[PDB]
């Protein structure tokens, strides 16, 4: 189906599983063009809640070195992980794992390879594609490497930055996650590390599938069940409101007080019915979802729950086995999911909900369609040509930079160039300001014609807001330019740009208002620095030469005023 | 190069050098020279390079707003025009465009030792006297004269009696260039010509409510600008504008059928207008602008039937406005711009085939109601911004 | 829709804190005593008209010290009471806030059930402050509460069948509430148990009518577009203001400062330039920060900072760049004392901000630069020059005074003089004053004449003509 999975695989998947279900870490099944791995579970507390850390709950930041694209490009914050699958990840892909030696034949046979794993090392398996894809497919486009994820109940390994992260690379579609309708094992994380740390150990002794003879205690099962769905409920209640938006101040003040843990879904999931499969792909729809699916129905179901809940994590070869005939239903396809909502078992509470999600993102959407309308009319590109072919040439033949020309403003071209130059930064801060709270699609930062739009309106535009700013001693009230004076829009974009092709010459005048004025010496190396980079940029288009070695340019009197040694040695000395 | 636009530029040439004109000025000025098409002639010598416009305000020009249009020329074209001028003049009285400037208080070499009575028959007659002079009337009379200007600069002036002499005449101008608001009198002699039509005054100080008193018989169009405040039978147009101290506006202008178009723009001290408004039938425009001490409207607005235009942009204190604007059906057109405080009411369900021109914020106000309303356009216009009140300034 | 506050009223009924609440309330009960119950972290304080409040200020002045000290460490603190302890302890709470820092952690006041007369005036105060946000009330559908003087301040949080709703509506509130006052009150305890079976209970109703959630809607939406309106009008007016910036440039260029030139066009209107500078622009940017000064206040933008840099950076040079104009406008009416006598607010509102914040900054100034397009930082400068005009003709044309009102004059002119030179001498003050045809020229005139022989630094430096070269170089 849309999933890009059929029978075979799946069944492949949870062979590979069952096999791997020793305490052997990788297990590797060749079959056809196929190379599936699959990981070793653990049914120890332990290996859940790490004990060496001191977080409520085992979150960690990620590193730069490894995950470089697990991050947000506006904010530049590292997402957040879990300690003992990282931990365990890192342990099973040291150079004596020989996992990479597999993976290196693996690729360079042009085949297709998954990594799947039943409880928790399917968990790992995703630490391990997003590995996969950090290192091979985002770096070597020449490979047709689409990895295939799949896991059956796995809990939830990352925060919202990490779906965020994992949706603007457009990877999100190569994970899948088969859960049943009363499984708590992928809940069990979004309880507190202290609400269940002693019902923990037992939980996963019962939960144990090798060792299935431990004495299940019905009151610290049912126990341990509550606690885990009613800080669920708690989440999933946070969640709808800050949705909402509305009582901002009041909910800030009650959080202030509480605590919730900040995972969440990440990818695609799919509930198991009956008869019947669901599948979503909206993380906060996913989520509500979670906690009303398995609410309690009766006074006898509310106390059945417990076996549920301890047999249908064992009882997945019924349903993958029972694929062949079931229903599938994509509830973003219908608008009317009433029927699956009820043929599931949810109330009226999660309809309201997870249509309030589908509005939202359609809401987002429709700002973005209403943002791509707002900045492909020509009346808003012709501002930019204008200020391009029609305001640099008459400076350039002018003897001088439009840099200068537009600091000591005596010309009426000079007003038009500043309104129109407002008008611009209006425009991209209020997208900006929209893009920030969480308003447009993920991939939206990630489009091309975006991106090179925003550089060049940069490129154009930022000299002209470092010679405003300047030009009328703003600097001296507010201080440098470089620390609090640079909008917050051209960092972004800079931002993007810098991580599209894998400090800025814009800011190259920046640096030349500072130096200026002040001796040689005790700015030498920083001169020196500059040469250097400049130079390359002249090779990069990011400053036009024409402008900077111009004859009234300022550039070309600091630089002439500086002593003859740094003239004699310097690459520069050729234009000058 | 055309006759027409020759004779036209040689007419225009009338006006002394660096001094701003309005458009309106001049076209009341040409009016009766070549009928109302005067706006065509101007758009084609500014396309030959002969003259510059320069937008000042509102950059809709095809409406007819006439007040937001500055003309300058160049010191040569000035200079060659006079000069032109000068050489198709052969006499005292045979000159069709004669101009006179007695400075010093004294009176032109020819006119100052006459023995026979002066009287030129020159189409167009202008006359320019300094503050200094003391701006005295002479033995004179024009037989054949359609327009007249007077450029003055004296704190106090008196307009000679030799004008009621005068009998082609139709239409007056009275430029003042002085720093101070200049003082009119003896303005009698303007209400026995009966072949007057329009009459224009800048920079003066002058009573309002003593015009319909002066006993105008036929007058067509008053234009006021920077006029400082202490039976009209063909008035159809009355246009005031910069004028300060003018808190309400008079009365007499209550009692004039005729009157079809009424705006008043850039009035400061002007709060409230004077209810007694509805008697004015042959309504059909009315513009309301650049007012920020009025914050509401006439509420016997309904009385009004051939109402087609009404234009309230420039005043952002506005609070709402007539709550039965719907009764009116004539109503076509509205522009409502730069007013975001104000709230309409929902009588304007029973409009159809209406153009709102208004911006993005007050676009929202009619937004909230487009279904309901059928046969409604809204049109959002962006300002352009420019420096042509600077060189007005 | 309006489920979303019974949504948080799900969160706001999962936690301990209003059961741990009333069973410490009904532990003390089962006199202005203030019991502190704060075990660990939390603060759970009981409060044991105007004249209750004035007397327990005795204890009061005392338990602040404890109150701040809590509030530093960052431990939740929480203040409730009954019917009569319940309002003692908002407005202590209130009291508190008041004097207390919005950076630190922010106190939250629930009332059991507790009556509070809220003048209309308070309300309207802290209308969309939030303020409200630090105070709840509990109220059961079954009782009401008819008040006509007082008002309901805060959010309400009201019961029902079974679960509850929280709201902050004003309005909507009122009209809940707006039943009379019932004298049975019930156990607070067995709404309490009601609250945790419903909550334990599969689903539950909505009681709340459409209206209601109408109006919230309706002003939500109304809020949101005055927030953005805003933001996106800021653009314009800095559009407006580059048109004052080209017409201070253009009157500098005939060497006649901005602000004389203003007075006297409001003297004697003589051209259109001036006439729409001083009546669409300065009238639209004064209304414009107006309205943000005192939309702000209320809800600050964000916690711990009054106002975003991009707005208080841009307000700081239209204050300024403006407030010259307002105090010519107020000096030529015939008043005096413009600083303190009639100084508007969010001039000085703008000033005390960012006074505040720039302190932080680490600029740094050169002795080379030209300030030819300085702003002088005391805008209220020119004000001070009127006021020593008046003086000086308070010394001609005055005749037979007497020597006390002399020497108080002479004092005054002195002390100005040492103003002015001290300004000058710290290099804070634009050179278009000593522009030929402006005010600063005519007072030094004046000052020269009335002087005689005495002598001091400022009069050397003008006589020695050196402020030619003050700002040139
Ligand atoms: N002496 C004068 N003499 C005569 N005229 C003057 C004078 N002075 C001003 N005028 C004129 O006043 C008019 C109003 O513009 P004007 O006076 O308002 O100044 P301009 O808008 O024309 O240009 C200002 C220049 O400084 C940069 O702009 C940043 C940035 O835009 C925002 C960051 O905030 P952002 O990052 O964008 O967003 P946030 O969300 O808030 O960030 P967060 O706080 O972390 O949350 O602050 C801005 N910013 C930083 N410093 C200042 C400052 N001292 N004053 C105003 N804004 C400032 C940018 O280089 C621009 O060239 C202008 O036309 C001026 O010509």
């Amino acid at each position: 189906a849309l999933t890009g999975i059929n029978g075979d695989l799946i069944t492949r998947s949870w062979s590979a599983s069952k096999q791997a279900y020793l305490t052997e870490r990788y297990h590797k099944e060749e079959a056809g063009a196929v190379v599936i791995f699959a990981f070793q579970p653990s049914f120890s507390e332990k290996d859940f809640f790490d004990p060496d850390n001191k977080s409520s709950f085992g979150e960690i930041k990620l590193n730069r070195v490894q995950f470089p694209c697990m991050r947000k490009i506006g904010k530049g914050d590292v997402a957040t992980v879990n300690e003992a699958f990282l931990k365990n990840l890192e342990a099973i892909i040291d150079p004596r794992t020989s996992f990479q030696a597999s993976v290196e034949m693996a690729v360079r046979s042009r085949k297709q390879i998954v990594f799947t794993g039943h409880s928790s090392g399917g968990a790992t398996a995703i630490l391990a594609t997003v590995w996969y894809l950090e290192k091979y497919f985002i770096r070597n486009p020449n490979v047709y490497l689409e990895p295939r994820c799949v896991t059956f109940g796995a809990p939830l390994v990352g925060d919202s930055i990490f779906s965020h992260a994992l949706g603007r690379e457009k990877w999100s579609r190569f994970f899948v996650n088969f859960v049943s309708r009363f499984d708590i094992v992928p809940r069990i994380m979004l309880a507190r590390k202290a609400s269940v740390e002693e019902t923990l150990p037992h939980v996963l002794a019962q939960l144990d599938p090798r060792k299935s003879s431990v004495q299940e205690s019905e009151q610290r099962i049912t126990e341990f069940y509550t606690r885990v769905m009613r800080d669920t409920s708690t989440v999933a209640n946070q969640a709808v409101c800050e949705l909402t938006g509305s009582a901002e101040a009041f909910l800030e003040t009650l959080s202030s007080f509480l605590e919730l843990s900040p995972y969440r879904p990440a990818g695609t999931f799919v509930f198991s019915t009956e008869k019947r499969l669901v599948a979503v792909n909206n993380s906060d729809a996913i989520l509500q979802m979670l906690f009303y699916t398995s609410q309690a129905s009766d006074e006898q179901e509310w106390s059945l729950i417990p076996f549920r809940s301890i047999r249908d994590h064992h009882s997945y070869e019924e349903l993958v086995q029972s694929m062949g005939k079931k229903l599938f239903n994509h509830l973003d396809g219908e608008n009317s999911i009433e029927s699956t909502l009820n043929d599931l078992g949810v109330s009226t509470r999660g309809r309201q909900y997870v249509q309030a999600a589908l509005e939202e993102e359609k809401k987002r959407v429709e700002n973005q369609k209403k943002i791509i309308q707002v900045i492909e009319q020509e009346r808003f590109l012709k501002k930019l040509a204008w200020i391009e072919d029609e305001y640099k040439p008459k400076c350039q033949a002018h003897k001088n930079g439009y840099y200068d020309s537009f600091k000591v403003s005596n010309e009426e071209n000079d007003f038009k160039a500043n309104v129109k130059r407002a008008e611009l930064a209006g425009v991209f801060d209020e997208v900006l300001g929209l893009m920030k709270k969480c308003q447009l699609p993920d991939e939206f930062e990630g489009d091309i014609d975006w991106i090179k739009l925003a550089t060049r309106y940069r490129r154009l535009v930022e000299p002209l807001d470092i010679a405003n700013y300047h030009r009328h001693l703003k600097n001296e009230d507010t201080g440098p330019y470089m620390k609090r004076g640079r909008p917050t829009r051209y960092i972004y974009a800079q931002r993007g740009y810098e991580h599209y092709i894998l400090e800025c010459g814009s800011c190259f005048w920046a640096e030349v208002e500072e130096l200026k004025g002040k001796p040689y010496e005790e700015v030498e190396v920083r001169v020196k620095t500059l040469e250097g980079m400049l130079g390359e940029w002249i090779t990069d288009g990011e400053v036009d030469d024409k402008e900077i070695f111009l004859e009234g340019s300022t550039f070309r009197k600091w630089w002439i005023t500086l002593p003859k040694n740094h003239k004699s040695h310097s690459p520069l000395r050729d234009y000058m | 190069l055309p006759h027409n636009l020759r004779e036209c530029f040689l007419d225009m040439a009338s006006f002394l050098e660096d001094q701003r004109i309005i458009a309106s000025t001049i076209i009341d000025l040409w009016s009766a020279s070549y009928g109302k098409e005067g706006m065509n002639n101007l758009q084609d010598l500014a396309s030959r390079n002969l003259l510059k416009l320069l937008p000042i305000g509102r950059n809709e020009y095809e409406d007819g707003f006439y007040n937001e249009l500055l003309v300058k020329q160049d010191n040569v074209l000035r200079e060659f025009a006079i000069n032109q001028c000068l050489k198709e003049s052969s006499s005292i009285f045979e000159r069709k465009r004669l101009n006179l400037e007695i400075q010093d208080n004294k009176f032109p070499n020819w006119c100052l030792n006459p023995k026979q009575p002066i009287v030129i028959n020159a189409s167009l007659f202008s006359i320019s006297t300094d503050d200094s002079f003391a701006s005295s009337w002479f033995e004179m009379d024009c037989p054949n004269v359609e327009a007249l200007v007077l450029n003055i600069s004296s704190s106090n002036y008196a307009l000679p009696n030799f004008i009621a002499t005068m009998k082609e005449l139709k239409v007056v101008i009275i430029i003042n260039h002085g720093l101070e608001p200049a003082k009119l009198t003896n303005l009698s002699c303007l209400s026995s010509l009966p072949n007057l039509k329009r009459i224009r005054f800048e920079k003066v100080s002058i009573s309002l409510l003593d015009i319909p008193k002066l006993g105008l018989k036929s007058l067509e169009k008053l234009s006021l600008w920077f006029c400082h405040v202490v039976t009209l039978q063909s008035l159809q147009e009355i246009e005031i504008d910069y004028c300060y101290n003018l808190d309400e506006l008079p009365y007499w202008i209550s009692q004039v059928v005729s009157l079809k178009k009424l705006s008043v723009t850039n009035c400061n001290k002007l709060c409230r207008v004077i209810e007694a408004i509805g008697d004015l039938r042959d309504l059909e425009t009315l513009r309301l602008s650049s007012c920020a001490s009025l914050l509401e409207l006439p509420e016997t607005i309904d009385r009004l039937d051939n109402l087609r235009f009404l234009d309230v942009s420039g005043g952002f204190q506005l609070k709402n406005l007539p709550l039965e604007i719907g009764k009116l059906k004539k109503l076509e057109k509205i522009s409502m711009k730069d007013c975001y405080r104000c709230e309409l009411p929902d009588s304007v369900k029973n409009l159809e085939n209406l153009e709102v021109k208004c911006d993005e914020d007050t676009a929202f106000l009619w937004k909230i109601l487009k279904p309901e309303m059928k046969n409604l356009t809204i049109t959002e216009e962006k300002t352009e911004h420019n420096l042509n009140l600077l060189q007005l300034f | 829709s309006s489920l979303k506050g019974s949504a948080l009223g799900k969160l706001v009924v999962t936690s301990g804190l209003l059961h741990s609440s009333w069973s410490k309330i009904l532990e003390i009960h089962n006199g202005l005593e203030f019991q502190i119950h704060r075990e660990e972290k939390f603060t759970l304080v009981v409060f044991s008209a105007f004249n209750l409040f004035t007397s327990a200020s005795t204890s009061l002045t005392y338990l602040k010290s404890e109150l701040l000290q809590t509030l530093k460490s960052e431990k939740p603190v929480i203040i409730t009471g009954a019917a009569l302890g319940g309002s003692v302890a908002s407005l202590y709470t209130l009291w508190l806030l008041e004097t207390i820092e919005p950076t630190l952690k922010r106190p939250l006041c629930i009332t059991f059930g507790s009556p509070l007369i809220g003048d209309a005036s308070l309300q309207q105060i802290l209308e969309n402050s939030v303020r409200n946000s630090c105070f709840l009330h509990v109220v059961s559908a079954q009782t009401r509460i008819k008040m006509d003087f007082f008002k309901p301040f805060g959010t309400f949080l009201i019961c029902f069948d079974s679960g509850c709703v929280c709201i902050e509506d004003h309005v909507a509130v009122t009209e809940l509430l707006n039943g009379v006052h019932d004298s049975g009150l019930v156990d607070y305890s067995q709404v309490l148990n009601r609250l945790d079976q419903s909550m334990l209970s599969l689903a539950d109703s909505r009681l709340i009518p459409e209206d209601v959630i109408k109006g919230i809607e309706k002003r939500a939406e109304m809020k949101n577009l005055r927030f953005d309106m805003m933001f996106k009008k800021l653009n314009d007016m800095k559009i407006s203001m580059a048109y004052i910036e080209w017409y201070k440039k253009k009157c500098k260029e005939v060497k006649i400062g901005y602000y004389d030139r203003f007075k006297t066009q409001l003297a004697f209107p003589s051209k259109e330039f001036d006439i729409n500078i001083k009546n669409h622009h300065k009238s639209e940017l004064n209304r414009f920060w107006k309205s943000v000064v005192e939309e702000v206040e209320r809800r600050p933008q964000s916690d711990a900072s009054i106002l975003k840099r991009r707005f208080l950076f841009s307000g700081n040079n239209y204050r300024r760049m403006i407030e010259p104009l307002d105090i010519a406008e107020y000096y030529l009416e015939g008043r005096k004392e413009y600083r303190t006598t009639g100084r508007s607010h969010h001039y000085v509102m703008l000033e005390k901000w960012f006074g505040m914040e720039s302190i932080l900054i680490e600029k740094e100034r050169c002795k080379k630069r030209d300030l030819s397009d300085l702003l002088t930082f005391d805008s209220c400068f020119w004000a001070e020059v009127e006021d020593s005009l008046i003086v000086i003709n308070q010394l001609n044309t005055t005749v037979g005074m007497r020597d006390d009102v002399r020497e108080v004059l002479t004092r005054k002119l002195v002390e100005f003089e040492g103003y002015v030179w001290e300004i000058i001498t710290k290099r804070e003050v634009s050179p278009e004053i000593f522009l030929e045809e402006s005010s600063f020229m005519k007072w030094w005139k004046e000052y020269k004449k009335i002087k005689g022989f005495n002598s001091s630094y400022l009069t050397e430096f003008m006589n020695t003509r050196k402020y030619e070269s003050y700002g040139k170089s």
